């Protein structure tokens, strides 16, 4: 399974988690921004990889990094 | 001489090869009328290649075994018009081109949007810096003396 | 440890074909492997190391066996100018009588083949005679083979298991390397060539039951113990002397002549007697500098803390590179691989002007297959160093321990390395590419006195230099009244300056105009590898593009499409794309090589001097003009001993086209297709009640770029190697 | 200002009170004090020897036993014998020539660098100042001065003549100032300047 | 070259080009990047489909022409 | 010309030099140059056979000679002899 983490330079804007295309990612509350909320990670065993979450943050560096991983039938998106 | 060469005046392999090319243009030459045109462009062509083997015997230029000339680079004082001559008028006209080229770029450079002029070139300005690069190498140098040609390591940056 | 492959969880957990492919590829990466330290790391690779000791072995003893077995070795012993050698015969159970008729060959009573490897020159220059002992040679190396198995098993026991601190002992191993692998090989070397190669070459045969009595000398030891070493070159061979016999041979051992054998065409062998013992003697005091447990030596770690400018125009000099080193495997093997790289093209140019062997220099086919091999091996090497250099980077590299040092600077001012090898390559092609087609254009019109000619004039000065006399230089060497001239000119002036003169060798060939332009382009091709190998070594860690690349290890397909597209951005990559530039330019050199040695064999040099100053010249004169018997190999009226060749050659061109489609078509079409195969699979019946146990799937990213570079690879290779053989050995044999 | 380039500005390291010291480092090789001093050590070990070298090259040849380099000749002779004032040297032989020089120098030379006081490294006394000057360090340190400008003036004098050796093959020094004196306006440096 | 390879290592290089640019005040304010991967894929199909067929044409004409 | 001669005199010379002109420089350039991995020596850092001999290395001599020096400058001795002993019949070499 890939791995998928969380940097605090988010700053809570919630781009990466209306990206995702198999419901990786959710918002959490937080005191660290102005947007007084974060994102967070809990269900990699359903990620494929496919950096969409990347592409859609706004940070410099990014905030959300994919480490892929061992292969799996969920990570490869294998229908038979 | 040098190399092993000989001169393209005294050399009998470059004669034979403007024989030979004279020949074939006489060749075709003997097909038309004397006063048509096909028969005086080819009477021009043969002038003109009489013209250029004669100029090259009286240059002074240097025939190989084969009956070509060769050029010598090496610095020799006989032969400084076939390189460094011309490499020296080389490098004053890049010098010129690069010059003005940098100088727009920087006097372009405080408005609000320059790369606006950068698509769209502004023609008064550049016919003012255009005549500068006339004396380009003093400029490039003053400018060298009073450290105004390079930028500090420390504030290169995006 | 639960399925294949056993040293990784992560590909044996993988329910698709991936697993199998990656097992393979994984194999030998122990760094990588589960569960795995330092110490077993050192042991496995010790064990690896016997093993190939062990490969090497039984590759030698089963030429050494079929040569005697089914060559004529003693036949070509007698005639070597006009037999030509086999190298092992042919059993086909497809064959057609006509071949059985074409590749029955060299006196022998069934089709063979014909060897182009040189080992029959070889070892007739080392004084084997029959082939009895060719048999023996090969027993003994296949018992060195066993020694090594054996060697390798015993040192993986728990009671002959050697420590990590062994491993890392660098002075005492440098000591024992330098001292006994060089010097003493060096030794043992040079008394085989007193004892029994030299003798053989004079018609007396010494060999294991009467090596005691005989004397290599006739004064023995005692010139060499009272110091009269000069009675040892006095009475050498005679100019008229028969390799094998005893007409004009002499009695010195040792002698300082150059020039060649005259029959031979090839080195003295005493010159090459007293080379190695002189070789020897500075290896064995070599072998002395470092300290290991008697209180005398140098210690490396503290010659690096020294040498440091006192300007700090190198920061802090070489401080902490000995435990940098010491510690990375990937920064020795590097190293190592440079300097091999190195001296393998060194190995080619020096074996192509300076024959060695008897009878090899007239065999123009193994000539060229020597020098082609030698440089295709020496340009895979090179690339292998930068890799694991690169490698180093991204595994070992720990900044804090090399603050400040010439490691960390060269990582400083990157920018302006890699720009100024950028400005480099972009004057070589612009100005050399301009050249030739000016000239194109200039022939086109039929004007070729307007060409742009440069005569090549400070490579003919450093020939006039070297003692040619072509040129009408008189300058060092090639002067008559000088202190060079008159320092040497007793010892091996004459011989050398007889060979440099002789127009008919290969040594300092005559060059010109299309010379200049070739070596021009040559230089273009290193300046252009160089630099995409060392912008992805230095670029390794990271860049403005993906800051932290270190996190995602050597090799990994991308960082996808964001931040406007990443392909093609790790170090393996660039490694990639060096491969292609890397033949680009050994092609060129032996192009090079082989058309003028082809004009040189043939008689017609001025075919090349007027032909290579232009493309269409290399075009039509080189490739076109080749080609004609080797294409005829099989037509519609027969078949000759060229078939295989022939046949070769289209192999080679279908291999190299099919790695196109590797290169250019990647993976999301392929995965697509493949579903629908599978539902047609899952739906047929007869046919579904069969159940495949490895879900296929289309081959990774990184996989299909190293699928496609070996299809490349391999064609390429087995394209030339068909047109050379075939166009040399067509006209010469 | 710097005394050697009236007008110029003294090196920051410098104008301290040196035995010759005169304001000139365009390198700035004498940074650091530990090797300032070493440098002085070497600048008057160079001085001695040229010094002691320059009568060496003068008196043979205008005695007419023959230049410089000439005298170096017979040992390039696989049969050649020491002379010296016309009378042979027995012990001319090469090799024993090549031993005692490295055997007793050697010796000589680490005998020296075993001293520790900087100050005594550049001048010590004893057996090397017989006669004693050193009562007075006014006279002491003027004298200090008058040999290390009459040292670099050796120095510069040792080059000149290996630069005009090399200019003329097989002449000598003196013979090119009698050259000079014979044809002032045509017998210059400026025929090898400007050469033909 | 542009089908065999990938836009990563092309901008990558093109950094350290514009540090010498930057150096001696030459930067321009129309940022240099690298061409996109489409474009990339076009160029390259563009030029093999252009370089084999004029490499046929003037074999034809010129067989064609000479022999017939 | 004679070796019996030559070599004797080339090796007390040589360790002449050794044993009273050089000693001092090389014992104490010495002390200052041992090979060590990662801060520890090769025999500290676990490595059996990398110990140093104590036997060979005493001596009763005054200043520490011992036989390890006496093997050092006697090749010098040697090498030199033979240098000299090969360039008189006929050598021309460095
Ligand atoms: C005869 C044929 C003999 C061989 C037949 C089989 C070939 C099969 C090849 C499949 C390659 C698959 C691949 O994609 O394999 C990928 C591998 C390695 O990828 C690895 O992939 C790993 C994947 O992880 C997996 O593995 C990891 C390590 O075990 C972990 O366990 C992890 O949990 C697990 O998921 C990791 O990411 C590693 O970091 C990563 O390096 O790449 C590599 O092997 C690349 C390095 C190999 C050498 C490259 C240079 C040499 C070739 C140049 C051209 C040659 C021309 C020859 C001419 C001859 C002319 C006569
Ligand atoms: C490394 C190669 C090299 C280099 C850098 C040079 C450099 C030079 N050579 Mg050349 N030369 C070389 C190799 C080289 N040479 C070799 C190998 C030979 C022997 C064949 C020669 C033979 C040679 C001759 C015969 C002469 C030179 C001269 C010169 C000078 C011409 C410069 C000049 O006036 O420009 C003009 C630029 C401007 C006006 C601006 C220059 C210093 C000439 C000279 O006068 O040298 C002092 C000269 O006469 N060279
Ligand atoms: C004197 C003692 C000695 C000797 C002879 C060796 C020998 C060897 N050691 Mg070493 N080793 C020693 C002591 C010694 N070791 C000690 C004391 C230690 C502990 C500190 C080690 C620790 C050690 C390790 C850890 C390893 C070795 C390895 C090796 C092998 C290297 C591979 C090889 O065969 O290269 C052969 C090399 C040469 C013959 C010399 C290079 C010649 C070049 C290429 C020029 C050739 C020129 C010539 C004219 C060409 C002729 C060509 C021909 C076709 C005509 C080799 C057998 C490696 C190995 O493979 O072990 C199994 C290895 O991994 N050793
Ligand atoms: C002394 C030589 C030496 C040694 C000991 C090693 C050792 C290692 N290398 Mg290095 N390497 C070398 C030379 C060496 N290398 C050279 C010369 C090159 C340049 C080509 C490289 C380039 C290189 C790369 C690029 C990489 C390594 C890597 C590795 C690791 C092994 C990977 C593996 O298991 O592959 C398993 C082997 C295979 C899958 C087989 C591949 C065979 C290729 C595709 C061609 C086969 C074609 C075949 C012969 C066709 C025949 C056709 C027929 C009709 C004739 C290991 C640390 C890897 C590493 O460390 O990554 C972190 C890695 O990525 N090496
Ligand atoms: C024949 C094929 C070919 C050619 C000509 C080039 C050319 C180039 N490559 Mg490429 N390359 C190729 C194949 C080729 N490559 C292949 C197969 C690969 C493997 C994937 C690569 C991989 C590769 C890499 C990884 C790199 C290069 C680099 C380079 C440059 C080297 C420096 C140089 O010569 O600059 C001189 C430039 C040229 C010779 C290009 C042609 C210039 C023309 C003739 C100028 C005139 C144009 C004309 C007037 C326009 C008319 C058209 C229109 C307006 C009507 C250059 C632009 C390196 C680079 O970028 O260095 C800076 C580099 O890093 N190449
Ligand atoms: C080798 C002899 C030598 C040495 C070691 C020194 C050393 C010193 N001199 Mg002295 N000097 C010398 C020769 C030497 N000098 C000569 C020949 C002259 C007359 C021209 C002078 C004139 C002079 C003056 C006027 C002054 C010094 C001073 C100094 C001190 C500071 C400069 C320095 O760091 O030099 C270190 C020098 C070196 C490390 C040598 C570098 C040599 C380079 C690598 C090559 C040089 C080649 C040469 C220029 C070729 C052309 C020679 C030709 C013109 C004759 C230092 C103690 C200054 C001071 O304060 O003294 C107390 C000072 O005021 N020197
Ligand atoms: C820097 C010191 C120095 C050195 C190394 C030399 C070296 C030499 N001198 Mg010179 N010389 C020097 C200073 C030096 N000289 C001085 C200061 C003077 C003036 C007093 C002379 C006066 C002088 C004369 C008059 C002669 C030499 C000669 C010689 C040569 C033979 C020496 C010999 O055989 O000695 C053997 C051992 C002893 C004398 C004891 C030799 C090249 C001789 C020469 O060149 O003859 C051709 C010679 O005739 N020298
Ligand atoms: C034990 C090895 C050995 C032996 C038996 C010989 C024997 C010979 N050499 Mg060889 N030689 C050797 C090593 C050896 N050499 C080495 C290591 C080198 C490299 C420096 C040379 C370099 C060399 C040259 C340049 C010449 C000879 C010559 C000779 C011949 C005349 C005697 C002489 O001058 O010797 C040479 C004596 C030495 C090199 C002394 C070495 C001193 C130490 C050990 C090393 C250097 C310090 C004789 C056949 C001469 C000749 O005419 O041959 C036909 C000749 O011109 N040799
Ligand atoms: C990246 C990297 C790496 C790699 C590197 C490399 C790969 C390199 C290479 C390099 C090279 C590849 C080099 C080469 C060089 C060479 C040279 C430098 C040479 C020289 C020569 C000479 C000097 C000579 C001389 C002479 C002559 C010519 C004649 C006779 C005489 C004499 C001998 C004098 C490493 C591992 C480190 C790691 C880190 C990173
Ligand atoms: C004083 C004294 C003493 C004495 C001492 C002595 C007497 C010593 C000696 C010593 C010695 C006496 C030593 C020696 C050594 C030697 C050596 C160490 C050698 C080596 C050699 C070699 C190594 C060789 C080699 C070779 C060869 C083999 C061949 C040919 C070549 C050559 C020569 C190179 C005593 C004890 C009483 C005590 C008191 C004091
Ligand atoms: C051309 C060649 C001619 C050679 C002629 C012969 C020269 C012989 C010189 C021998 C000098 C021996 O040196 C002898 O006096 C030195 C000066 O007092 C002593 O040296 C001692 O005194 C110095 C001066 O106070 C101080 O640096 C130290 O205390 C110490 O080095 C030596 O310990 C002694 O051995």
């Amino acid at each position: 399974s890939h791995s998928v983490k969380i940097y605090d330079t988010c700053i809570g804007c919630t781009q990466c988690v209306r990206a995702c295309p198999t419901d990786v990612l959710e918002m959490i509350p937080w005191d660290g921004c102005k947007a007084k909320q974060i994102a967070s990670a809990p269900r990699t065993e359903d990620c494929v990889g496919c950096k969409r979450c990347e592409s859609a943050c706004p940070t410099d560096f990014l905030s959300v990094r994919v480490y892929l991983g061992p292969e799996t039938t969920r990570s490869m998106a294998l229908s038979y | 001489d040098i190399a092993g060469l000989t001169p393209c005046k005294d050399s009998k392999a470059f004669a034979k090869r403007e024989k030979q090319s004279v020949k074939k243009l006489t060749s075709s030459l003997k097909k038309y009328a004397p006063d048509s045109a096909p028969a005086l462009a080819i009477q021009a062509t043969i002038d003109k290649t009489k013209r250029r083997f004669e100029n090259y015997g009286k240059f002074g230029l240097l025939c190989g075994s084969d009956g070509l000339p060769h050029l010598i680079v090496s610095g020799d004082q006989r032969h400084w018009g076939e390189f460094i001559t011309p490499g020296v008028l080389f490098l004053y006209i890049a010098g010129w081109i690069g010059w003005v080229g940098r100088s727009y770029l920087i006097a372009v450079s405080g408005e609000k949007k320059p790369a606006m002029r950068e698509i769209i070139i502004d023609v008064e300005l550049a016919s003012k810096i255009i005549p500068r690069g006339f004396i380009w190498p003093v400029a490039a140098y003053r400018e060298w003396i009073n450290g105004d040609l390079v930028v500090d390591d420390a504030d290169i940056g995006y | 440890e639960l399925r294949f492959p056993r040293f990784s969880q992560g590909l044996a957990q993988d329910p698709t074909t991936r697993r199998i492919w990656f097992g393979i590829a994984t194999a030998h990466d122990f760094e990588s492997h589960d569960d795995i330290t330092e110490e077993r790391l050192y042991q496995n690779i010790f064990a690896s190391h016997f093993g190939q000791l062990a490969i090497i072995f039984l590759w030698t003893s089963g030429n050494l066996f079929h040569v005697a077995w089914q060559g004529n070795f003693e036949s070509w012993i007698q005639d070597p100018l006009h037999v030509r050698p086999i190298a092992h015969a042919i059993w086909d159970p497809h064959f057609g009588q006509p071949a059985v008729e074409a590749f029955t060959r060299g006196g022998a009573a069934g089709p063979v083949n014909i060897a182009y490897s040189g080992v029959y020159q070889w070892w007739y220059t080392i004084g084997l005679r029959t082939n009895e002992d060719l048999y023996t040679g090969a027993l003994f190396l296949l018992f060195l083979s066993t020694l090594s198995l054996v060697a390798g098993w015993l040192h993986l026991q728990p009671k002959w298991k050697p420590s990590l601190s062994w491993f890392k002992n660098a002075e005492s191993r440098l000591n024992h390397h330098l001292s006994g692998l060089f010097g003493v090989s060096s030794l043992a070397w040079t008394g085989h060539l007193v004892h029994v190669a030299i003798p053989a070459s004079r018609g007396e045969y010494v060999r294991w039951n009467n090596f005691l009595d005989v004397l290599p000398y006739p004064q023995g030891l005692g010139p060499l113990l009272t110091g009269q070493w000069n009675l040892y070159a006095q009475n050498p061979d005679s100019s008229n002397h028969l390799f094998g016999t005893a007409q004009g041979a002499g009695t010195a051992i040792l002698t300082l002549l150059g020039g060649f054998h005259p029959q031979t065409q090839s080195l003295w062998l005493t010159d090459i007697a007293h080379h190695h013992l002189a070789i020897a003697f500075i290896f064995l005091i070599a072998g002395h500098m470092y300290r290991t447990n008697f209180g005398i030596g140098h210690s490396i770690k503290d010659l690096l803390e020294a040498h440091t400018p006192p300007g700090g125009r190198l920061g802090r000099g070489h401080k902490g590179l000995y435990d940098t080193i010491n510690n990375s495997i990937h920064f020795q093997l590097g190293l190592a691989l440079a300097s091999l790289g190195v001296i393998t093209s060194l190995v080619a140019q020096h074996m192509y002007s300076l024959p060695a062997y008897a009878f090899i220099a007239q065999d123009f086919t193994t000539q060229a297959a020597l020098y082609t091999h030698h440089q295709y091996i020496a340009g895979f090497i090179m690339t292998g160093a930068f890799a694991h250099g690169a490698i180093f980077f991204i595994r070992d590299y720990n900044p804090e321990q090399n603050e400040d040092n010439v490691l960390a600077r060269m990582l400083d001012h990157k920018e302006a390395i890699i720009s100024h090898l950028s400005w480099a390559s972009l004057f070589l092609g612009f100005h050399t590419l301009g050249l030739y087609v000016h000239n194109d254009v200039m022939l086109a019109f039929g004007t070729p006195e307007k060409q742009i000619l440069i005569e090549p004039i400070f490579a003919q000065w450093i020939q006039s230099a070297h003692g040619k006399t072509t040129y009408g230089f008189d300058i060092l060497l090639s002067s008559t009244n000088g202190p060079a001239f008159n320092a040497g000119r007793s010892l091996w002036l004459p011989g050398w300056l007889n060979a440099v003169n002789e127009n008919s060798n290969s040594l300092f060939l005559t060059i010109g105009p299309g010379d200049f332009l070739v070596h021009h382009a040559i230089a273009l091709g290193l300046h252009t590898t160089t630099l995409i190998l060392v912008k992805g070594a230095l670029d390794a860690r990271g860049s403005k593009l993906m800051p932290d690349k270190k996190d995602f290890g050597y090799s990994f397909p991308c960082d996808g499409p964001g931040r406007g597209g990443t392909c093609d951005i790790s170090a393996w990559d660039a490694f990639y794309l060096a491969v292609f530039w890397m033949l680009n330019t050994i092609g060129w050199v032996t192009f090079y090589w082989h058309w003028k040695h082809i004009t040189l064999w043939q008689g017609n040099v001025s075919q090349f001097n007027e032909s290579s100053t232009y493309l269409m010249g290399w075009l039509r004169d080189y490739l076109w003009l080749n080609s004609s018997q080797l294409i005829n190999g099989y037509n519609p009226f027969g078949m000759n001993s060229l078939s295989v060749w022939a046949w070769m050659f289209l192999f080679g061109h279908l291999v190299w086209a099919t790695g196109f489609m590797f290169l250019i078509s990647w993976r999301g079409y392929w995965q697509e297709l493949i579903e629908t195969l599978a539902w047609a699979h899952e739906r047929t019946p007869l046919a579904n009640l069969i159940r495949w146990r490895d879900k296929p799937v289309a081959l990774s990213i990184v996989q299909a770029r190293l699928v496609g570079l070996a299809h490349f690879s391999v064609g390429y290779i087995f394209t030339y190697a068909a047109f050379l053989i075939a166009s040399t050995s067509g006209k010469f044999g | 200002s710097a005394e050697w380039f009236p007008g110029q500005p003294r090196p920051a390291h410098l104008d301290g009170s040196s035995p010759g010291d005169f304001g000139f480092d365009p390198l700035g090789l004498a940074t650091v004090p530990a090797n300032f001093e070493r440098f002085k050590e070497s600048e008057i070990y160079h001085c001695r020897w040229a010094m002691l070298a320059v009568p060496g090259v003068l008196l043979p040849e205008a005695l007419g036993l023959g230049n410089w380099v000439k005298a170096q000749e017979w040992a390039a002779i696989p049969g050649g014998q020491a002379t010296y004032l016309g009378n042979p040297v027995p012990w001319g032989n090469l090799p024993t020539i090549l031993a005692i020089e490295f055997l007793a120098i050697a010796f000589a030379e680490q005998q020296r660098t075993m001293e520790k006081d900087p100050e005594k490294k550049k001048y010590p006394g004893g057996a090397f100042d017989p006669l004693g000057f050193s009562k007075d360090p006014v006279k002491f340190e003027e004298l200090k001065l008058k040999e290390i400008k009459n040292g670099r003036l050796a120095m510069l004098a040792f080059v000149g003549f290996v630069v005009q050796q090399s200019a003329y093959p097989g002449t000598g020094p003196l013979e090119n100032l009698g050259s000079h004196l014979a044809d002032p306006w045509h017998n210059n440096i400026g025929d090898i300047v400007i050469p033909r | 070259m542009f089908l065999f390879s990938g836009r990563g290592y092309w901008q990558e290089l093109i950094e350290s080009i514009v540090w010498a640019h930057n150096k001696l005040k030459v930067a321009p304010a129309t940022q240099p990047r690298a061409l996109s991967i489409i474009q990339g894929r076009a160029v390259g199909v563009t030029h093999y489909l252009l370089g084999g067929i004029a490499t046929t044409w003037a074999f034809f004409l010129a067989r064609i022409i000479a022999v017939g | 010309l004679e070796p019996s001669v030559v070599i004797s005199l080339s090796t007390g010379l040589s360790l002449v030099l050794g044993r009273f002109v050089f000693f001092n420089f090389q014992r104490e350039n010495v002390a200052k140059q041992v090979p060590a991995q990662n801060g520890k020596t090769h025999f500290d850092a676990g490595d059996v056979r990398a110990k140093e001999f104590a036997g060979i290395l005493k001596s009763n001599d005054p200043v520490g000679f011992n036989i390890v020096d006496v093997l050092a400058w006697g090749s010098i001795g040697h090498i030199v002899a033979y240098y000299i002993l090969a360039t008189t019949s006929n050598g021309y070499d460095p």
